[PDB]
């Protein structure tokens, strides 16, 4: 065929680039960072109304701290959710302290290049990292399977991406509240969305300092729909 | 074309493609400068960033309190190679208690980047450095090519439009070799050198990336509110 | 087809690498020549060396392996010298194990042996050399056992190796018709190596000067390589005559 | 380096042939005529030395070789491949069978283990099928006179007579028609020249046939006395001369 | 861990543990059942090295509820001692051995016969209509060398077993806090919650 | 016998201010009943403000210092040149000595 | 580097079928056809040698049915070297058992693990898999009697009645129509060979062109024998069914 | 080792090896797996180009992976075979070290876990099979039904189909089961699974296979009549 | 054909397209050279000055093996840097087992069957670099040239890369005019001649001349660079036979 750690003619790792097609095909997740938190929305998007959706889960938890969610080949992110996990755990261990959002962030992309002829391929997902520490406060990171990460004030991965990417690029303000990342998260999903967004086929979370990484529950959520509709009709 | 299949395998002509390519991956990346006097050596690099939402891309990296480098093209093949970097470096402390000249820290990296060239399955590095220290014998600046090719300058640059600061460089070259005991002057002669490859944009304040080793400083970076002084 | 490119079989049953190897043996343009004496084994060899900035001294492919055994190679002198050093180890280890001297034919098998796994094995491509080893046996008598890149050896009363073996073949041929036995009728080594310059010179129909060859003389515990000045001393004798 | 074929260089095509073990056959076809016979009291195993030079000492060239005192065999195809066959089939016979048991392995046995390395070679990574075929002739207390021939693809078959290679055709038929169950040794001799001469076509004679026996016991070939129970080698190899004595009688 | 009983009745095997638990001066514990279920019809009651004998016992009734829900299909008794005196033998020449003693006493349900299996930590294997190990036969066998008969009731065994463990409690200097007893019938295994 | 451990001597003692905190330590290195040096500092300044003595077995004091050292650069580099407390720098001591559980650092360690 | 020479015998095609294993039971299709009957009271194996020569040593010979245990036997299609190397597997593996539970070896158990090792070959190391398809006739005191199949893909199913190799289709249909679930073994070889008979592609079917063999309750009380018929004993047979 | 990455991405961002996995299940015989209120029902398709088959001793179509767990596949057999074999290890193992037994969820993560590991490491095919895992936590009486498939993506389904003619049944069950009111009773379960196999199987005879399982360990294989006298009361129903 | 794709495989004229690609590499590198003159030898290189920007005297290209031995090399120099690394593992185990250092004809051996180890196998790439060393041991003077082959020889005078046949020709007139031998210092300033002669083919860029010397009179047998005052001198010679 052609080695898997083969460079293009123009420069870039053929395998890698692929495995971005593949993240495109993914469904959508949002992250917005605030001064009050952050924001992680996903859409589940069921392929079949028989299958329970809150057994879909693509927002995860890391540590207390740190929480995660997907786009892509979302099988293929159990493995790097598990290494994040570990490695959260086990700087605590060595150093009784809260790792650094980066530094957990810089540990999950290490994985992504151990690829060739160390596992077969790149991984097909991509990860919107979220969380806080001391020093950097607030912060939210895209981990790409090329094994580079960027923060993000705001960012959107999966099929529904540069539109909804477009949309966050109008939004974001440096004094959003997290009540109203909430309600931006939920808009811009409702918007790139296919079928029509509520509790059961959307879910949000978000990281604070305070209380921690948390899943919203669908009532909360149901709840935030109905203040976003009545909202938009307001004008 | 049927000869760029792999790095064990060369041309007709005596090329190697996968190396070439590899190449190619650096003039996509952003500019970066690097140059010396005899008493500092300064790595300015523009940073680039993914939309006006993301961070600026970290160009500078520390290898030892003496050393260290700036990137261009695949940055975690730049931290593959700075952390190799970061050991050598911490090795010849450990044992010789001897703090590693820049001139081996290039043959090291030289012999690293090689062996990714002459053996199946590997690929070569997709990155280019500019390897600045202060060391025995005064300030050095280095080029690292992922080919292997290590060679040491006076000044350079690397990445896209990098020829317009190479030509100024060439141009200053009698005037900024003699800016000994001056840091700041040596820093605004970097600035004013990368700036010959900008176009469309200019030099923010978290655009821009200056780190600094000489005589009596540690290699040290700066980022956002202390670059303003030289935009 | 990649039948072509490795070891494996083509559909009427031949390795073409193998035989592609066969051709890189003459890519020297070099001939040989061994013949046994009553006492001895001589091999002699063409020498050429074109550039005039070579070292004539350090252009050779004769090859002593221990005390008794002798080498000489068909083919580029990158492969010649593998395959030399390999020999060299392997008679050094068999002195160690076995408490005695290898033998020219046992040695000549076990190279053989190493060959054949290049002509079944993927990854190792056969080497493009045919070696000629030579001895004087101390239960065989004088000794020419030689080996090619398709793992195959043989005993011979005398033989040659190159472009022209042919020529050199029938002439010896001829030769051994004549006299009716296995060897040179001769005393001395140094007859057996006149002897083995004067049917090379038949046959190629070409003259020799002093730097022009190379000659091997395998004796009882020793086997060694004749100088410039021995071998214009060999000329000189066979124009007399 | 490393070897990195570690996959299969033999596999099936769509119409189910194993194409390397075809073309592993057709370069047995192409080999040397050699045949073995079985009589009552013996069995013969035979072949054509076909010399490559004439300067080339063709004795030192061993077609036909001892496996144990009691086994012999002999091939058609490739030489080299057939050299070391019978190096790894020697050793087996000890390091399997004698090393464990304190006798010689049985002709099938012995068989079974050439059969194993020949099929290994057809499966494993990184290597081509042996270009040999060969016939094992040998003696065994409890089975008694027997006669094998081994594909390169790992089978072997038992036989009363057979030939392989170049004119294998022919000499099958021409055993076909002489072969019974109550041929004494020299009979089998007798016949196994006569089919040879048909597939030679230069010289013939005790120089250029090799030519050996699976027998009576040779004590006098056993090298020491003073054991009753250890009576010799089955195994002999026919000189030059007698080859020739047999030939007037033809 | 200190004494183990077994005997094999008519229709049945009686298992017979020491509850004491001893961390060298202590009695830590008085309550400890010294037996794992290795199957319905299976029972395996063992003694030795702290550690080593909870680790060794849990082992083997993992691989054999392995194998019953592999096969669908419940192991002779035999089958499973034969098992565990392989481990144990494999064991006994490892880097650490496990010094574990067991007795297995099960009902195969295909014969339907009660059998009991005395395995020592080297595998030593023995079936046996009555055993022990350590020093519980010392004081013990001279009784059931008297009294056992192939066809008593499961009571009278209980009654043999009420006399062997006096007998203990009057001799022995040790106080092991009394003993648990199990029985393995045709029905499975259950526990006498009074001795 | 070769016995891989030797006894240098030695006495360290540190105190927690109330804003400060002191280690001290006497310089004088000993094998048995001789001195080797009046003045072989003991007690290191690590990076970080936090300073360091592990005494007892001099060669072993002197392999965990340097590793902590070495500890201490290494945070920098891996976590964005984050200041390592005091608490965080216990901790990993505690993971370097226990690292060597069954062939021990024959020290007595202070920060 | 040597990845260009490697056919990958491991991988889907886009229908989601294994080439490698299709085109091995292509090979085996033109194996010599195999039979297995089973009967309440025992179970007949019956195969068809290869067409012969009259040189051919066949009472000193074995091609198609193996011994595997005392109680468990098969017949062999495809190719013979590939089979062999898994008898002997099976065979160590029957011994594994038996010397670890003191048991003999319950016939799915051994027919198992020699279809997953087939199975392995068709998942990971980048090998050609075995040419083998194998039934498996035997005897335990769980199940009684039972024949099975297994084939290169190393999926493996149990049979009253099953043919492989040649002919299977023909062989099939045939047996499907004369067999009956209360069968007695003398019954079930002379099916055997009438199905034979019919299907194979020589002239005529003769004592020298076959192996057979019978697991029979037919010893002394509760146990179990093993007949791998002689040359002698299969000419008698095919007299006494009137085949010749 | 065989070391080739086998699993590999395409330009479009596919990975040909897995979706060419998905075709082996799509040609496997249909299985199909329905929750009632207190039940989970596991029906199973048995193609019937084979009589003369012994149904005694052939693989069965479902299978305990715990005496509270069963997993039921559509694809490759063979393949099948080593993901029930590491499936029922690790239960075993779950027990030995948590002292509790898996649950459903914790169960089908793990098989998944291996099909994904399957799909990129060097030197191995993905499994051509997708499975169906159902059964009852320990002490818990909610039903649990799981699928997974050879890219290693699992999932809860209150219904759910695998296999040949799969979009078929999955058609019938997303029109006749009402998650507001699940098959109250294990007869109105079995019954709908039942139903949802006559919509392709082709005789009622012993095409069908049906697995009932019950919380607390209470799993039973029915035989042919049993589900025969289903089969009959559904058409005579019909006919209508 | 097919059969240049892949190292280790023999075309059907018998040879190793592979190889002979590499060799173009070589070709395509800066000019080298070794002269062999009356108890030691020289080598000189010619070093592109791409830019003002290089540090003149500091992208030293002539290596030192043990105390005894230079290398100089033409084509890919990382592949040139990997062989002086093996080569001086070669040279310490020899030392470590013999104690004696390691003799020429012996190392050139080492280079040798390691180079043509790379010419064995189609998992590895040959050697993009001819090579050219040298020294004195025990039993005088030798010089060596590397090809990628693996093919060497000993030579009175040798050089390699663009301006290798320039070199050639005016290394056999000195040959043939000193046949009875050159002094070591005769032979620092006839190679700075000959690499400024050779320069011809690599015009566009002017230069930096490197040169290094191993003589038992001169250096005690030891190899060491040729640096400030007769450097100069050898510069000054050449400049003058240019015009």
């Amino acid at each position: 065929d052609r080695g898997v750690s083969t460079f293009s003619p123009e420069g870039r790792l053929f395998q890698v680039e692929y495995s971005l097609e593949a993240i495109k095909l993914g469904s959508t997740a949002i992250g917005i960072a605030t001064k009050e938190g952050v924001v992680l929305g996903v859409e589940k998007r069921a392929t079949s109304p028989l299958l329970e959706s809150d057994s879909i889960e693509k927002i995860v938890e890391i540590d207390r701290h740190i929480g995660c969610a997907m786009s892509g080949l979302t099988a293929d992110a159990r493995s790097m959710i598990e290494h994040a996990r570990t490695a959260a755990v086990t700087h605590n261990l060595y150093y009784d302290e809260d790792i650094n959002v980066e530094s957990l962030t810089q540990s999950v992309c290490d994985l992504a290049l151990r690829f060739g002829e160390l596992m077969s391929r790149p991984f097909g997902v991509a990860l919107l990292i979220a969380g806080h520490d001391a020093d950097d406060g607030y912060q939210l990171f895209h981990a790409e399977p090329s094994g580079t990460f960027y923060r993000y004030n705001a960012k959107a991965i999966g099929s529904g991406s540069e539109g909804a990417q477009a949309e966050l690029l109008n939004e974001w303000h440096s004094s959003l509240t997290l009540k109203e990342a909430e309600l931006l998260v939920l808009k811009i999903l409702k918007q790139v969305m296919e079928e029509k967004l509520d509790e059961n086929n959307a879910q949000l979370s978000c990281i604070t300092k305070q209380d921690g990484f948390k899943i919203y529950d669908n009532e909360k959520t149901a709840e935030l729909i109905k203040e976003l509709k009545e909202k938009e009709a307001a004008e | 074309n049927n000869y760029d299949g792999d790095t064990v395998t060369f041309s007709p002509t005596g090329r190697l493609f996968q190396v070439e390519y590899a190449l190619e991956a650096i003039k996509q990346g952003s500019v970066t400068v690097g140059l010396r006097s005899n008493t500092h050596a300064v790595l300015v690099a523009l940073k680039r960033n993914a939309d006006e939402l993301s961070s600026y891309q970290k160009k500078i990296i520390k290898c030892d309190e003496h050393m260290g480098l700036s990137l261009a093209g695949l940055a975690p093949d730049a931290r593959v190679l700075s952390n190799y970097l970061r050991q050598q470096c911490n090795y010849s402390s450990l044992v010789f208690n001897r703090k590693l000249a820049v001139e081996r820290a290039g043959h090291l990296l030289c012999d690293k980047a090689q062996k990714n060239t002459q053996s199946y399955g590997g690929r070569p590095y997709g990155v280019g450095l500019l390897i600045i220290g202060y060391d025995k014998s005064g300030a050095h600046l280095l080029e690292f090519q992922p080919s292997g090719n290590v060679t040491e300058l006076y000044g350079t640059a690397i990445g896209a439009r990098s020829q317009g600061a190479k030509t100024y460089l060439e141009r200053t070259l009698d005037t900024f070799i003699k800016i000994d005991g001056n840091p700041d002057e040596l820093i605004k002669a970097g600035v004013e050198a990368i700036s010959q490859s900008l176009r469309d944009e200019s030099l923010t304040v978290d655009n821009l990336s200056i780190a600094i080793v000489g005589k009596d400083t540690p290699f040290t970076i700066y980022d956002g509110e202390a670059v303003a002084k030289y935009i | 087809g990649y039948d072509r490119h490795i070891t494996i079989f083509s559909p009427e049953g031949r390795l073409y690498q193998v035989e592609y190897a066969f051709k890189a043996t003459n890519q020297t343009n070099i001939n040989s020549l061994a013949v046994r004496g009553k006492d001895c084994t001589v091999v002699i060899s063409q020498k050429k060396v074109p550039d005039k900035l070579l070292d004539p001294t350090t252009v050779s492919y004769i090859f002593c392996i221990s005390r008794t055994i002798g080498m000489v190679v068909n083919g580029p002198i990158p492969d010649a010298r593998n395959a030399a050093l390999r020999a060299k180890a392997e008679a050094a280890e068999f002195r160690y194990k076995y408490g005695y001297d290898m033998p020219c034919d046992v040695l000549a098998k076990r190279m053989a042996n190493l060959s054949q796994i290049y002509t079944q094995r993927a990854y190792m491509r056969p080497l493009g050399v045919i070696l000629t080893f030579v001895s004087v046996d101390e239960e065989l008598g004088p000794s020419i056992y030689k080996t090619d890149p398709a793992g195959y050896y043989v005993g011979y009363k005398a033989t040659a190796t190159g472009p022209k073996q042919q020529e050199i073949t029938t002439n010896l041929e001829n030769h051994f018709k004549k006299s009716k036995i296995d060897h040179i009728n001769e005393e001395s080594w140094e007859k057996v190596v006149e002897f083995a310059i004067t049917h090379m010179i038949d046959a190629l129909g070409t003259e020799f000067s002093k730097n022009d060859l190379e000659v091997g003389v395998a004796t009882k515990d020793k086997f060694f390589t004749l100088s410039a000045e021995n071998i214009e001393e060999r000329l000189v004798a066979i124009a007399e005559q | 380096m490393t070897d990195r074929y570690s996959f299969s260089l033999t596999t099936f095509s769509p119409s189910g042939k194993l194409g390397q073990i075809d073309y592993a056959l057709t370069a047995v076809k192409q080999g040397v005529t050699s045949l073995g016979i079985k009589a009552t009291n013996g069995v013969v195993i035979a072949t054509e030395k076909k010399s490559s030079s004439p300067l080339a000492m063709s004795e030192t060239l061993s077609k036909v070789s001892l496996l144990t005192p009691d086994i012999g065999a002999v091939y058609s195809g490739m030489g080299p491949d057939y050299r070391v066959l019978v190096d790894k089939s020697r050793k087996v016979a000890h390091t399997s069978y004698k090393r464990i048991y304190g006798e010689y392995p049985p002709t099938k046995l012995l068989v079974s283990e050439v059969a194993k390395i020949m099929q290994e070679a057809t499966q494993s990574g990184g290597v081509r099928p042996f270009g040999v075929s060969l016939l094992i002739a040998g003696h065994d207390e409890f089975n008694g006179f027997s006669l094998y021939q081994v594909d390169p693809s790992g089978s072997y078959f038992p036989w009363k007579a057979t030939a392989i290679g170049k004119g294998s055709v022919a000499a099958k038929t021409f055993l076909e028609k002489r072969w019974n169950d109550e041929l004494e040794l020299e009979d089998a001799i007798h016949i196994a020249l006569l089919t040879l001469k048909e597939s030679v076509e230069g010289e013939f004679n005790g120089d250029t046939i090799e030519l050996a026996i699976i027998g009576d016991e040779n004590p006098d070939l056993l090298g020491y006395t003073g054991i009753p129970t250890d009576k010799g080698p089955r195994f002999r190899k026919l000189t030059s001369q007698e080859i020739n004595d047999r030939l007037e009688a033809l | 861990m200190d004494i183990i009983l077994g005997i094999r009745v008519q229709d049945s095997v009686i298992l017979a543990s020491s509850k004491a638990v001893t961390r060298g001066i202590s009695v830590l514990k008085d309550s400890d059942d010294k037996t794992r279920q290795l199957s319905p019809h299976t029972l395996m009651s063992f003694a030795g090295e702290a550690g080593d004998t909870v680790q060794f016992a849990e082992y083997i009734q993992a691989n054999i509820q392995l194998y019953s829900i592999r096969e669908d299909y419940e192991l002779s008794p035999q089958a499973v001692s034969s098992f565990v005196r392989q481990e144990l033998a494999k064991s006994i020449r490892s880097r650490r051995p496990y010094q574990v003693n067991v007795l297995i006493g099960g009902y195969d349900k295909k014969k339907n016969k009660p059998e009991l299996y005395q395995i020592d930590y080297l595998g030593t294997k023995v079936e046996l209509p009555y055993g022990a190990h350590g020093y519980s036969g010392f004081y013990t066998f001279s009784l059931l060398d008297h009294h056992y008969r192939p066809d008593m009731t499961t009571e009278e065994g209980l009654d043999l077993l009420k006399l062997c463990v006096q007998e203990l409690e009057k001799r022995m200097p040790m106080d092991f806090k009394g003993v648990i007893v199990k029985i393995v019938d045709k029905d499975g295994i259950r526990q006498v919650d009074d001795f | 016998q070769f016995n891989p451990y030797g006894d240098n001597g030695g006495t360290i003692l540190g105190i927690a201010g109330e804003d400060f905190a002191v280690l001290a330590g006497d310089t004088r290195n000993i094998t048995d009943y001789s001195i080797n040096s009046r003045y072989e500092p003991k007690v290191f300044d690590c990076g970080d403000n936090i300073v360091m003595s592990a005494n007892g077995f001099a060669a072993d004091g002197d392999a965990l210092v340097k590793r902590f050292k070495n500890s201490v650069k290494w945070y920098h580099f891996d976590h964005n040149d984050k200041k390592l407390s005091i608490n965080s720098a216990a901790r990993n001591i505690q993971h370097l000595l226990y690292g060597k559980r069954f062939f021990p650092y024959y020290v007595h360690t202070i920060i | 580097g040597s990845r260009r020479y490697d056919s990958r015998t491991t991988i889907f095609s886009p229908e989601g079928r294994l080439y490698q294993v299709e085109y091995a039971l292509e090979s085996i299709s033109h194996a010599g056809t195999a039979i297995g009957i089973m009967a309440s009271d025992g179970i007949v194996l019956a195969a068809e040698r290869k067409v012969t020569s009259t040189l051919l040593e066949q009472d000193t010979s074995t091609e198609k049915l193996y011994k595997l245990n005392d109680k468990i036997a098969v017949a062999v299609a495809g190719l013979t070297a590939d089979a062999e190397i898994l008898i002997n597997t099976a065979r160590i593996h029957a011994q594994n058992y038996l010397k670890t539970y003191n048991e003999d070896i319950p016939v799915e158990i051994l027919v198992r693990r020699l279809s997953d090792i087939k199975q392995g070959y068709t998942q990971h190391g980048g090998l050609r898999p075995f040419g083998v398809s194998f039934i498996y006739a035997g005897y335990d005191d769980r199940y009684g009697y039972q024949l099975y199949t297994s084939n290169p893909s190393g999926n493996y199913t149990g049979w009253k009645a099953i043919s492989v190799g040649a002919n299977t289709s023909a062989a099939q249909t045939l047996l499907q129509m004369d067999y009956k679930d209360d069968m007695k073994v003398d019954d079930a070889i002379e099916l055997a060979l009438k199905t034979l008979s019919k299907t194979t592609d020589s002239s005529a079917l003769t004592y020298d062109r076959l192996e057979f063999a019978t697991i029979r309750k037919g010893a002394n009380d509760g146990e179990v024998y093993q007949k791998i018929f002689k040359p002698q004993e299969i000419k008698d047979i095919l007299v006494k069914t009137g085949i010749t | 080792g065989y070391d080739r990455a086998l699993s590999i991405f395409s330009p479009d961002g596919h990975i040909f090896q897995v979706e060419y996995a998905l075709e082996a299940v799509k040609r496997g015989t249909c299985a199909v797996g329905v929750k009632g209120k207190n039940c989970v029902v596991l029906g199973c398709e048995r193609r019937s180009t084979l009589k003369l088959q012994d149904t005694r001793i052939t693989p069965s179509k479902v299978s305990k992976i715990d005496s509270h767990v069963v997993l039921s596949f559509s694809g490759l057999n063979a393949d099948s075979r080593i993901l029930i074999e590491k499936a029922r290890v690790e239960a075993q193992s779950h027990r030995l070290t948590l002292e509790d037994p898996v649950t459903v969820e914790y169960l089908t993560r793990y098989v998944a876990g291996v099909q994904q590991r399957y799909t990129q490491s060097g030197g191995v095919r993905p499994f051509g099979v997708s499975t169906l895992i159902a059964g009852f936590d320990p002490r818990d009486d909610e039903p649990k039904l799981y699928q997974t498939e050879p890219s290693g993506i699992y999932s809860s389904w209150s219904a759910q189909t695998i296999g040949r003619n799969s979009k078929t049944v999955r058609e019938f069950l997303e029109k006749n089961y009402d998650r507001k009111e699940p098959p109250a009773t294990v007869e109105e379960c079995v019954k709908l699974t039942v139903r949802s196999l006559l919509e392709v199987v082709q005789t009622g005879a012993k095409n069908i296979e049906i697995t009932v399982v019950k919380p607390d360990s209470d799993i039973v294989a029915l035989s042919s009549e049993e589900i025969n006298q289903y089969v009959t009361q559904i058409e005579q129903e019909k006919q209508e | 054909t097919g059969y240049d794709l892949s190292n280790s495989v023999f075309s059907p004229d018998g040879r190793n397209f592979q190889v002979e690609y590499a060799v173009k590499a070589v070709e395509n590198g800066t000019t080298s050279i070794g002269i062999k003159c009356n108890d030691g030898v020289v080598f000189a290189v010619e070093k592109l000055i791409t830019s003002k920007l290089l540090v003149p005297q500091k992208n030293v290209k002539i290596q030192v093996v043990d105390r005894h031995i230079g290398c100089v090399y033409s084509g890919l120099i990382p592949d040139g840097r990997h062989l002086v690394n093996r080569g001086r593992e070669e040279a310490a185990s020899f030392k470590k087992l013999y104690k004696t250092p390691i003799p020429i004809p012996a190392f050139a051996d080492r280079l040798g069957q390691y180079v043509q180890a790379h010419t064995l196998y189609n998992s590895v790439r040959p050697f993009g670099v001819s090579t050219i060393f040298g020294g004195v041991d025990k039993n005088g003077a030798h010089l060596y040239m590397l090809e990628p082959s693996g093919s060497y020889w000993g030579y009175k005078g040798a050089a390699t890369g663009k301006g290798r046949q320039s070199a050639k020709a005016e290394l056999e007139k000195l040959v043939d005019h000193h046949p009875e031998g050159l002094s070591a210092r005769e032979a620092v300033k006839q190679a700075a001649k000959i690499i400024y002669l050779a320069h011809e083919d690599n015009k566009e860029k002017d230069f930096e001349l490197e040169i290094s010397w191993c003589s038992l009179s001169e250096t005690n047998g030891l190899h060491k660079f040729v640096k400030g005052d007769l450097l100069q001198e050898a510069i000054d010679f050449a400049q003058k036979e240019i015009n």
